[PDB]
């Protein structure tokens, strides 16, 4: 909760603020500061970062999404796209958009959203099929 | 109605059970050989969740079956297998019972050419005789069960086996003589594959011949049943599609079952001669072969029906023939049709030209397809030139197969005619 990143030039100020979804605060750099950077007084902001011990990093961003192609020959294959909840306490609705470029031809009685192992039936479904 | 034809429907229909239960009902039914977009089952269901999910199954280039199709899956969509198993034993059924009335009438019409003795003396061996027909109806409907290109297209669940119940149905009837039931079922298989058209010209020619009615121009009873028969037909046609439109209540299924069936869009390998041709192809002088490919499917008809007036159901095999090897989108179930009237013209086995090499032709690029299929499209191996010279061969092998049984059928009627 202490011991932010070093950075080199001491920032102009510092702004915390829930940005994403977590409280990360930031070292301000204002370029309309005369005291900051003069006319020789070039700022080259320098950053000590390196990637983390893993018990010193955040989990996964609670979402995220991996898609693929099934089948190996031609003239069949199915597109898959495994979508992650990371979160451990709350279900939460996520709208897909596929666009597939009418040379794939979809079989939509082939769709399955399995989410558990068990099978998922979308809240909202909307297919618009491909015209050669 | 028969002691041996029940025992080859049981044999039948658990090779087919069997196959149905096996492991290789999945392999069979993605076969391109045995599946075109016309007659999948894929394509089927597919169209039957569209309209699950609202959207219409023609707004779409992957859903090309009929509104008959659809309401009969609607229903049957659980049984299919039961179903499939059900319209093949009807195929064998109504081709037994066509082919047995054929040769009562054959045997009758060759009786009453032996009394007032038409034949040359040099004929004894060359007349169709009691014995040798006693099983050609069996043989039939074992041609058309125990053969794989039925097999595979039952277990596949393709389309093409409703296409050849209706056609067998339509033989059946046109035989018995009942020209109503000859026209809905003409009119339902021209609803279905838009190239039983032609089969219109034998159908009626038997009519007639089973009427006594001469055909001839200066004859007024030929031009009212000629009529008759016409006006039952195109009715009959044009209900079915009225009904087919109020089926989805939109003119849909006509683009995209009859357009997709004359313009050919899709290009999915068959074993027929659009695919490749179409895929590479110039884009203008591409209609011109549209054109001319289309029409040689009809071409025939006309020619045939004036040269076998007097055989109509040797013109009918033919007409079949002509439709399975030429068409947008032949499975090998369409040849399995023609190919079930083999026995009927069996007799024909001395003056056939070159029997044994078509047979081996056909074979070999029959266990070709799925081999060098999967060497281009599963294994890098080959590529869609091995597909496209096994289409060659084979569609160059019906052909070859189809001449030398009309040549072998013509050269049996000189014979008859003059002594050999
Ligand atoms: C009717 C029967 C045969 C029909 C055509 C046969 O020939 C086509 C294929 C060639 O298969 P491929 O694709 O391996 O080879 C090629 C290339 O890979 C490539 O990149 C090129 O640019 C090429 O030009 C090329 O060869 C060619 O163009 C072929 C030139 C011959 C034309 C004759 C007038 O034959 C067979 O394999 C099947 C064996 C036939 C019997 C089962
Ligand atoms: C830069 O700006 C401020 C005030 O002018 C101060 O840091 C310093 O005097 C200036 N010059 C340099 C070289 O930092």
């Amino acid at each position: 909760d202490n011991e932010t990143l070093e950075v080199h030039p001491p920032p102009t100020t510092t702004y915390q603020d829930v940005i994403l979804g977590t409280r990360k605060t930031y070292a301000i750099y204002d370029l309309l500061d005369t005291a900051m950077i003069n006319n020789s007084r070039n700022l080259n902001i320098q950053l000590k970062w390196k990637r983390p011990p893993e018990n010193e990093a955040p989990p996964v961003p609670f979402l995220h999404a991996q898609r693929y192609v099934s089948g190996y020959g031609l003239q069949k294959g199915e597109l898959s796209t495994l979508l992650y909840n990371t979160h451990p306490y709350r279900a939460f609705p996520v709208l897909l958009l596929d666009t597939v470029p009418w040379y794939l031809r979809l079989y939509v009685h082939t769709l399955t959203i399995t989410s558990k192992g068990k099978e998922n039936k979308p809240s909202y479904i909307h297919y618009q099929p491909a015209q050669d | 109605m028969a002691a041996p034809l029940v025992l080859v429907l049981v044999v039948a229909v658990t090779v087919r059970a069997a196959l149905f239960r096996s492991s290789l009902a999945e392999f069979i039914s993605e076969r391109v050989e045995v599946v075109s977009p016309l007659s999948s089952w894929k394509r089927v269901v597919e169209g039957l969740s569209l309209l699950d999910l609202g959207v219409s199954p023609y707004s779409g280039a992957v859903f090309h079956e009929t509104p008959l199709i659809i309401y009969l899956f609607h229903f049957l969509i659980d049984y299919a297998e039961l179903v499939f198993m059900i319209t093949d034993a009807l195929t064998a059924i109504a081709l037994y019972f066509a082919i047995q009335d054929f040769n009562k009438v054959v045997f009758k019409k060759q009786k009453l050419l032996l009394e007032l003795d038409q034949y040359a003396p040099d004929v004894a061996e060359l007349i169709r005789t009691p014995m040798e027909m006693r099983y050609i109806p069996l043989k039939v409907a074992l041609f058309y069960l125990l053969n794989p290109y039925t097999i595979l297209s039952c277990v596949a669940k393709s389309t093409c086996a409703i296409n050849n119940t209706l056609i067998a149905f339509f033989i059946l009837t046109t035989i018995k003589g009942s020209a109503f039931l000859s026209a809905i079922f003409l009119a339902l298989a021209t609803y279905q594959s838009l190239y039983p058209l032609t089969l219109f010209v034998p159908g009626l020619l038997y009519l007639l011949q089973r009427q006594y009615i001469p055909v001839k121009m200066k004859s007024k009873a030929f031009w009212i049943f000629s009529w008759e028969y016409a006006m039952m037909y195109v009715g009959s046609l044009v209900v079915i599609i009225c009904l087919s439109f109020f089926l989805l209540s939109s003119w849909d299924f006509i683009p995209a079952v009859y357009g997709f069936i004359l313009s050919v869009p899709d290009l999915t390998p068959n074993i027929g001669l659009f695919w490749y041709f179409f895929a590479e192809m110039f884009e203008h002088f591409s209609l011109f072969f549209v054109c001319v490919f289309q029409i040689n499917v009809f071409f025939y008809t006309i020619p045939l029906a004036i040269k076998l007036k007097e055989h109509p159901i040797f013109f009918m095999f033919i007409q079949i023939a002509v439709i399975a090897i030429f068409k947008s989108y032949p499975t090998v179930g369409d040849v399995a049709l023609y190919m079930a009237f083999f026995p009927v013209w069996n007799h024909l086995y001395r003056f056939l030209r070159n029997i044994f090499v078509l047979t081996c032709i056909i074979i070999v690029c029959s266990l070709l397809f799925p081999v060098l299929w999967h060497l281009w499209i599963y294994a890098g191996s080959a590529n869609s030139n091995f597909f496209y010279a096994i289409t060659l061969t084979f569609n160059v092998g019906q052909i070859l197969l189809i001449s030398d049984y009309f040549y072998a059928f013509l050269r049996r009627e000189y014979y008859l005619t003059h002594g050999l």
